[PDB]
């Protein structure tokens, strides 16, 4: 399929949505709730781009690139002013209740939420009211739980239930009091629960085994191994 | 007020002593005859076509065409498992019309659901009813039992050979359950998060099956169409919206209530001739046409016909046509604070802008109510209204949430500016660090 | 309009003089945030371009800079000639109060440029430095 | 220490007969347990999950999603007063102040003897007769602040 | 037959435009202080003569490099594990310039014949108990069980028994019975397994003292002790 | 809080530390060493500290006889006072529960509302 991103013509696969098509081409669109393995649900509303149906169109319409197919003849703008302000506003809304926790967070320097806050260019706080807090659960010896850092992107529950087939992780709560975890305390008995520390874009689910002797990602010496 | 069957196709069979009408009395005064004609003389396709040519729009508030919605179910015969759902939630503030429809006329809803289930070839029907309507639930169950025993529900209905089973699913008290896809999710025993469309419920709805969700008042309009004809239905009022709508004014008026009026009647006729106007010593300041999720309108908008396109052209929505009047004694900042508190606490939490921006508007309005507003708060509210509009959020709870806020800022800005008393201060002084003083 | 914007610098009269002298298919113009017209020229025409800039009515009389650059690791080179290495010559005309930056593209094996010392005598140490740190030979 | 009684079990099974998925009876199963015991305790989530076959995480999510499925212990009678826009116009604040003066609690708590639990609720669909209040199964309309003490004595 | 392991990875002379592949990110810190307690003279970084990687950040880790062995994902603006998006030709698809590792053998042109050695039906012999293996993701590996964090995750050693066999032996759930294999009278507590077939004892392979070679073996003198 | 921002912000790389955790859950440096024979006294670590723990004091008399003794450890760096910033505590802003500070007890933080609460 042929799409037009910011006036530039691109050849994409028409069976993919606009987010993975644009991320494949190297175009940076912010996103939280979409994962390549899980699918598209349109939750976080972070992947907004301005869509036009014609080459001669001025108004457009803010759509979700993860929920919009990459059909032939779509003219989308990523760095349009309205789309950038909406993505910055989504980051700001996620930043209203987020705790001042980055130094004492195991996901600091490896955080998707940090990267997307920096990418949208939001660095000034106008919210002056209180931030909601949450209690934490004991998830066993492997996964450490810190519920205050959640952005309600539903990646954890989607992976753990619709992909791994687990039965003890879920969404609870309400309007802005959404909780993600177990109905009680106990060990996550899924054999693939360790992928939650990389599925979660925030520092809610963290590696407790790494948290015992913790260093940042830049301090790590890596190797490819089996 | 006198209600002939011609101009009052819904409320003419209401009793003066406000008791429910049961099967013998309902069938005495021309009951279940439209269902008889539908099930003995017409194919489902021509019934759908009759509803389409009747111009019956959706009475839930959006005004979508009912026949066009019915025509969108798949035409192949491989899927014989089909569902018809009656959205008896009616959780919107200012809305009390479905309560009147099902508390005193349950057999009308049963007959309309039977007609619409035969038209859609829907093998099962569920009345998704809110938990607060208790006597409505009792009346609906008793009417269902009476119709089941008297050869109208169950197996081989009226000798045709059509099987239809009707159930009442009593809800558990959440406002978002009235959204049709969230209604489907709640019917499947899940959390009532709405779903993205496409796919629409007509192709894959409840349990992956073709499913049609309709309001109570639409299914109460359908038996009058199938009984008294289509041309009679198009000749009720000389307006682009065919049929009669349950309209009415509520809130500090002389006679608040609910009356069946044809489309095109102006809101002033409802306020003075039916509602009686404002009460003693009270003046008129504003009004809301379609419940809590509609734009506020002023006194100059009162001489406006109550159609979808007429109210829509004047920067509002017809909604459920149950208008609510705001007097001069009501502070509009407090009213919008109450509205936003309801809309924020009845969020489902699926998508970011509603979930994490409606409480921001709530806290801004709490600050403005107490006089602790700071500069930039009204601009923040305007930006929230712009960034919570249609298409920005996953469902339509949040655009309807933010419509009263932008309407109040547009029409009554001087009340919002009066709550800004203290200067803007987000930071506190850290001793040893000179702050950056931006200009 | 802010002063940090990426300017293509096609309004400079030196670009028009170079088009009218060497033709419209002799060089590429790179849009940068340098504030200086960046002209990618061929290696064979480098001395001719330098002589033309030295013989202008308000000539570029000063060689401000001369150095190499390893472009083997440069991922974003859209609108640039293909190069493993490059040599840039920054020149100043005080009379026009203008600058120009001539860039010459070199492959990894053919790392030789004609010397610039005859046109500008201060090119000697710059070319020695470019040979020392980048391995580019100056014939 | 929780165990479903017999009548709750046949009620849940009979509601499972109504749907083609046993998951679809979860809301009514929670409502049946709440009707029997006043609220839904911790073991009821796992017992309903066992009797339906769905995981307990989904039952907990359904129970915590809906406001009328009480996951905390309540009093003998649940007072539910409407705080929506039309009753705000009709003056629900006086009714709430009278309830706070009588029961001597905040909205959301239960009295010390466990008689009344006071809760705000959304629109009751009776806005033409506002302000309204839903005690356990009875709706009360045209409320006045002096009718609260004469109206709270019919629920012992 | 092991000829494909040469092409599994390129040799130590492989370079990306002359430089090696970095094992650590470019912002690796503490270089002049991580060894200063031993000596204030910082030694040379260790040299990797075996592979194409280097024990330093002086190397290549670009998302557009022509290699298949990626030590870690990092891109400018992408510090999360979402940085793997830049290292793939399409997101969620193959790795760019192919995935590492090659297959040793291809599918043969012809296949085998039918195995005619059909085994007999399992008859529970009196006295002898067939050992049914019960593998655990935490516990049945040789080296993973030596990790101290797996001690709080590994299940307790429980021998699984049929209700009928435990009723015959007089054992209920919880109590300890002793069995002897190769002169080792070891005692395990009993867990009742309904799904296990009669005549078998369920044993956890890879635990302390119970080798995976015990699967399918016999078990004499199973008495309550 | 052993967040390692000073070590990576150091252009010279003369800061080394390791994070450890107490029983309550608060973070601290298990060790903290600075190679002062290698430090250039540029103040980037103090600039990058989000807790104002590391500071550059007005002191210059650090002459030494052996540069092995110029590797200062945590016992040589940790002082008994706030230094140049007298009334800043990072843990009053953090949302992580430690001793003497439960959930919601930080600045601009609301009380934790349970999902089992009866309020809508
Ligand atoms: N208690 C109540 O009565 C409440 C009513 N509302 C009303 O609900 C409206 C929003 O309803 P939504 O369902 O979110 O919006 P909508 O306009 O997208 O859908 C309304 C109806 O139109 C149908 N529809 C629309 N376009 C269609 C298409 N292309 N193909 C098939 N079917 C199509 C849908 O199936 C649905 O039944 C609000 O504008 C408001 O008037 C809102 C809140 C409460
Ligand atoms: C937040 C929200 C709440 C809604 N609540 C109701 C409701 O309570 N009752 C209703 O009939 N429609 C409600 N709707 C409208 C439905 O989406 C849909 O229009 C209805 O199920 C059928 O409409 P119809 O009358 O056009 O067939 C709601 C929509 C939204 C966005
Ligand atoms: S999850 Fe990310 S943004 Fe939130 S505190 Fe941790 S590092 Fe900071
Ligand atoms: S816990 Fe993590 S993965 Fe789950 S919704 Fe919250 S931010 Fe997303
Ligand atoms: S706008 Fe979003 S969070 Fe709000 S009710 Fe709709 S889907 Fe849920
Ligand atoms: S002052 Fe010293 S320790 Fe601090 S960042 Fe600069 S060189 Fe590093
Ligand atoms: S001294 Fe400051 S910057 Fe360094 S690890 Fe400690 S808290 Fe972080
Ligand atoms: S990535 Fe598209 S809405 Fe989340
Ligand atoms: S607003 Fe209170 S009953 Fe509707």
């Amino acid at each position: 399929a042929t799409i037009h991103v910011d006036g530039k013509e691109y050849e994409v696969n028409g069976a993919d949505n606009l987010l993975e098509a644009c991320l494949s081409l190297g175009l940076d669109i912010p996103y939280f709730c979409w994962h390549p393995a899980l699918g598209s649900v349109g939750a976080c509303r972070q992947c907004a781009v301005k869509q036009y149906q014609n080459a001669e169109d001025t108004r457009g319409r803010l759509v979700m690139s993860c929920m919009t197919p990459a059909s032939d003849g779509t003219f989308i703008s990523i760095d349009d002013e309205e789309a950038k302000q909406f993505r910055e506003s989504v980051v700001e809304w996620l930043m209203t209740n987020h705790p001042h926790d980055c130094p004492v967070c195991e996901e600091g320097g490896n955080c998707h939420l940090q990267d997307m806050t920096v990418m949208t260019g939001h660095s000034f706080r106008r919210y002056r009211f209180t931030k909601r807090t949450h209690r934490n659960q004991d998830l066993g010896p492997f996964i450490s739980h810190e519920m205050n850092r959640c952005i309600a992107c539903y990646r954890c529950v989607r992976y753990y239930k619709d992909y791994a087939g687990g039965t003890d992780l879920g969404v609870y709560g309400a309007h802005d009091n959404v909780y993600f975890g177990r109905p009680e305390d106990g060990t996550l008995e899924s054999e693939f629960s360790g992928n939650l520390v990389e599925i979660c874009p925030t520092g809610v689910f963290t590696d407790k085994t790494h948290s015992e002797r913790y260093n940042r990602k830049w301090d790590m010496q890596f190797a490819p191994s089996i | 007020i006198i209600r002939t069957p011609e101009t009052h196709p819904l409320t003419w069979r209401l009793r003066d002593d406000k008791q429910p009408v049961w099967l013998d009395e309902y069938r005495s005064k021309n009951g279940y005859e439209g269902a008889r004609k539908a099930l003995t003389g017409l194919s489902p396709d021509e019934i759908v076509n009759q509803v389409k040519d009747a111009g019956l729009k959706g009475r839930g508030g959006a005004g979508f065409s009912t026949g066009l919605k019915w025509s969108l179910m798949p035409k192949d015969e491989s899927m014989n498992i089909r569902y018809l759902l009656c959205n008896a939630d009616e959780m919107e503030p200012g809305t009390y019309k479905d309560r009147l429809l099902m508390e005193q006329l349950p057999h009308l809803l049963v007959e309309g659901m039977l007609i619409s289930a035969f038209a859609l070839k829907a093998y099962r029907g569920y009345i998704f009813l809110r938990g607060e309507y208790i006597e409505a639930a009792v009346n609906l169950r008793r009417a269902i039992a009476e119709a089941t025993e008297a050869g109208l529900l169950g197996k081989n209905i009226m000798g045709t050979g059509f099987d239809f089973e009707l159930f009442v699913h009593t809800g558990a008290g959440r406002y978002i359950c009235g959204e049709e896809t969230a209604l489907i999710n709640s019917l499947e025993g899940r959390r009532a998060n709405p779903r993205s469309k496409p796919p629409f419920p007509a192709t894959s709805g409840a349990w992956g099956k073709p499913t049609c969700v309709n309001n109570v008042e639409t299914l109460c309009n359908v038996p009058a169409i199938l009984a008294n004809g289509v041309e009679w239905y198009q000749n009720i009022s000389k307006s682009k919206d065919a049929g009669t709508k349950l309209m009415g004014f509520s809130g500090r008026v002389k006679n608040p209530g609910l009356w069946e009026l044809p489309f095109g009647t102006t809101a002033r006729e409802i306020l003075e001739d039916y509602a009686g106007g404002m009460r003693d010593g009270l003046k008129f300041k504003a009004w809301q046409p379609g419940g809590a999720g509609t734009d506020f309108l002023t006194e100059a908008h009162l001489d406006l016909p109550m159609e979808f396109e007429s109210i829509g052209k004047a920067g509002s929505r017809l909604g459920t046509a149950l208008a609510m009047a705001v007097d001069h004694e009501i502070n509009m900042v407090s009213l919008v604070r109450n509205l936003e508190e309801f809309f924020a606490r009845e969020s489902c939490g699926w998508c970011t802008p509603c979930r994490d921006g409606l409480p921001w508007s709530v806290k801004i309005l709490r600050a403005l109510e107490r006089g602790e507003g700071q500069p930039g708060d009204i601009e923040t509210l305007e930006q929230l209204c712009r960034f919570l509009g249609p298409g920005k959020t996953f469902c339509a709870h949040a655009p309807g949430a933010v419509e009263p806020l932008q309407s109040a800022i547009k029409y009554f800005r001087e009340e919002f500016e009066a709550g800004i008393k203290q200067p803007f201060s987000n930071t506190h002084l850290i001793n040893g660090i000179q702050p950056n003083l931006l200009k | 309009e802010p002063a940090w914007q990426t300017r293509d610098h096609l309004d400079d009269p030196v670009i028009g003089e170079l088009r009218n002298r060497f033709g419209p298919d002799a060089f590429t113009v790179q849009a940068t945030r340098t504030g200086v017209p960046v002209v990618w020229i061929k290696r064979e025409q480098l001395l001719e371009v330098g002589d033309f800039l030295k013989k202008l009515p308000k000539p570029y009389v000063m060689l401000f800079d001369l150095h190499g650059m390893d472009e083997r690791l440069r991922t974003h080179r859209e609108g640039l000639p293909a190069a493993d290495f490059s040599v840039f010559y920054h020149l100043i005309s005080i009379d026009r109060n203008r600058d120009i930056m001539l860039k010459v593209a070199l492959a990894e094996n053919d790392l030789h440029v004609p010397t610039f010392t005859k046109l500008f005598p201060n090119a000697n140490w710059y070319e020695r430095e470019t040979w020392d740190l980048f391995g580019i030979t100056f014939d | 220490a929780f165990e479903l009684s017999a009548a709750e079990r046949e009620a849940i099974e009979h509601e499972m007969h109504h749907y083609e998925d046993p998951r679809a009876a979860s809301i009514e199963a929670l409502k049946i347990v709440q009707k029997q015991r006043g609220w839904v305790p911790d073991g009821a989530i796992h017992a309903i999950a066992d009797v339906l076959g769905i995981p307990a995480s989904d039952v907990e999510g359904v129970a915590t999603f809906y406001s009328q499925i009480f996951r905390q212990p309540v009093g003998r009678h649940v007072i539910r007063y409407c705080d929506s826009v039309v009753c705000h116009i009709n003056g629900y604040q006086g009714i709430q102040a009278a309830l706070e003066k009588k029961l001597n609690i905040k909205p959301g708590q239960t009295t010390f003897d466990g008689r009344f639990t006071l809760l705000p609720t959304c629109c009751l669909g009776n806005c033409d007769k506002g302000p309204n209040m839903m005690i356990d199964e009875d709706t009360h309309a045209h409320l006045t602040p002096e009718a609260i003490p004469e109206l709270l004595e019919r629920y012992k | 037959e092991l000829a494909g392991i040469k092409d599994a990875a390129p040799d130590a002379t492989f370079r990306i435009r002359g430089q090696k592949l970095a094992r650590e990110p470019h912002r690796y810190s503490g270089r002049t202080a991580m060894r200063a307690n031993i000596s204030v003279h910082e030694p040379r970084q260790p040299q990797d003569i075996d592979t194409m990687f280097t024990f330093s950040m002086e190397g290549n880790n670009q998302p557009t490099a022509h290699r298949s062995q990626v030590p870690f994902a990092w891109a400018p603006g992408w510090n999360s594990p979402q940085a793997w998006n830049k290292f793939q030709d399409e997101v969620g698809g193959k790795l760019r310039f192919g995935d590492p590792g090659v297959r040793l053998f291809e599918t043969s042109e012809n296949g085998l014949d039918y195995f005619t050695s059909v085994p007999a039906r399992f008859q529970p012999q009196d006295g002898k108990w067939r050992i049914a293996p019960y593998y655990h993701l935490f516990g049945s590996d040789e080296l993973s069980q030596r990790a101290p964090v797996f001690q709080s995750r590994m299940p307790q050693p429980y021998i699984k028994l049929n209700p009928a066999d435990a009723a015959k032996l007089g054992v209920n759930a919880g109590t300890r019975v002793s069995f002897s294999y190769d002169g080792n009278t070891v005692t395990l507590p009993v867990e009742i397994a309904e799904g296990l077939t009669a005549g078998q004892v369920g044993l956890p392979m890879g635990m302390s003292g119970i080798a995976p070679v015990l699967a399918g073996a016999h078990l004499e003198d199973l008495k309550e002790a | 809080v052993a967040c390692n921002l000073c070590a990576v912000a150091c252009p010279v790389g003369c800061i080394s530390l390791q994070k450890a955790e107490t029983k309550d859950g608060r973070w601290y440096p298990e060790f903290f060493r600075i190679n002062f024979s290698r430090c250039i006294f540029c103040g980037l670590c103090e600039e990058a500290c989000p807790t104002t723990a590391i500071q550059l004091t007005p002191d210059f008399e650090m002459g030494e006889y052996k540069r092995q003794d110029l590797v200062y450890e945590k016992e040589d760096l940790l002082i008994s006072g706030p230094g140049k910033y007298p009334e800043y505590n990072f843990y009053r802003m953090a949302g992580m529960a430690i001793d003497g500070k439960d959930k919601g007890e930080a600045e601009n933080e609301a009380k934790p509302i349970d999902v089992k609460s009866l309020l809508p």
